[PDB]
């Protein structure tokens, strides 16, 4: 998960 | 500018994010978006024109913000869907299994279902807790955009997900996507905002  | 859920805006002439929902704070007009999109006082532009600045944000921990706009902006109770619009009718929170769509400047309007609530995303900056997970796909640039039901119940703003090498999670099966959004309810009460509806 990464911002977007 | 006409403020509609899903459209692109830039922050300090660098980053791009998507508009979440038009709101008001007393006579102040604004929009809610993702907190990681800007810092307090960062400048937001739409179509190269300054429309307002970040008034507050929380990120990481949470992922929310609101931009206070100039009086010249036009707030609309709508979310972009291609060339058409979804009318915002309120903010009843949908349950796990409900269908939901999201709109943003990179992948446009995508739909799927809510798969889980209270998820923690471990971003490089720090954990973000309490996110709701859907399997509608999303890409880099969609953050801050609207998550809403076809019935017009606004659910929250896009935070992040399992981005692949092409910048989105649209080329992997729904079953494998993790697209997270920040619930709108706590953002409205935290800043005393009211949603614009139609």
């Amino acid at each position: 998960a990464a911002p977007l | 500018a006409n403020i509609v859920g899903g459209i692109e805006y830039s922050i300090n002439n660098a980053s791009l994010c998507s508009v979440g929902f038009s709101v008001t704070r007393g006579a102040t007009k604004g929009f809610v978006t993702a907190g990681h999109c800007g810092t307090v006082n960062a400048t937001a532009r739409i179509g190269g024109a300054v429309v307002g600045t970040f008034a507050a944000r929380v990120f990481p921990g949470n992922d929310r913000a609101w931009v206070s706009l100039t009086s010249a902006q036009t707030l609309l109770p709508r979310v972009a869907n291609g060339s058409s619009f979804v009318t915002v009718r309120g903010s009843t929170e949908a349950a796990v299994g409900a269908a939901v769509c999201r709109s943003g400047r990179t992948t446009g309007y995508q739909c799927g279902t809510i798969t889980a609530k209270n998820v923690t995303a471990n971003y490089a900056e720090g954990a973000v807790r309490g996110l709701t997970q859907g399997n509608a796909c999303m890409g880099r640039g969609d953050s801050g955009g609207s998550w809403i039901t076809s019935a017009g119940q606004a659910q929250g703003v896009a935070s992040g997900g399992n981005v692949q090498s092409n910048g989105n999670n649209c080329g992997i099966p729904a079953s494998q996507r993790s697209s997270l959004f920040e619930r709108l309810q706590p953002i409205l009460s935290q800043y005393g905002l009211s949603l614009v509806t139609g």
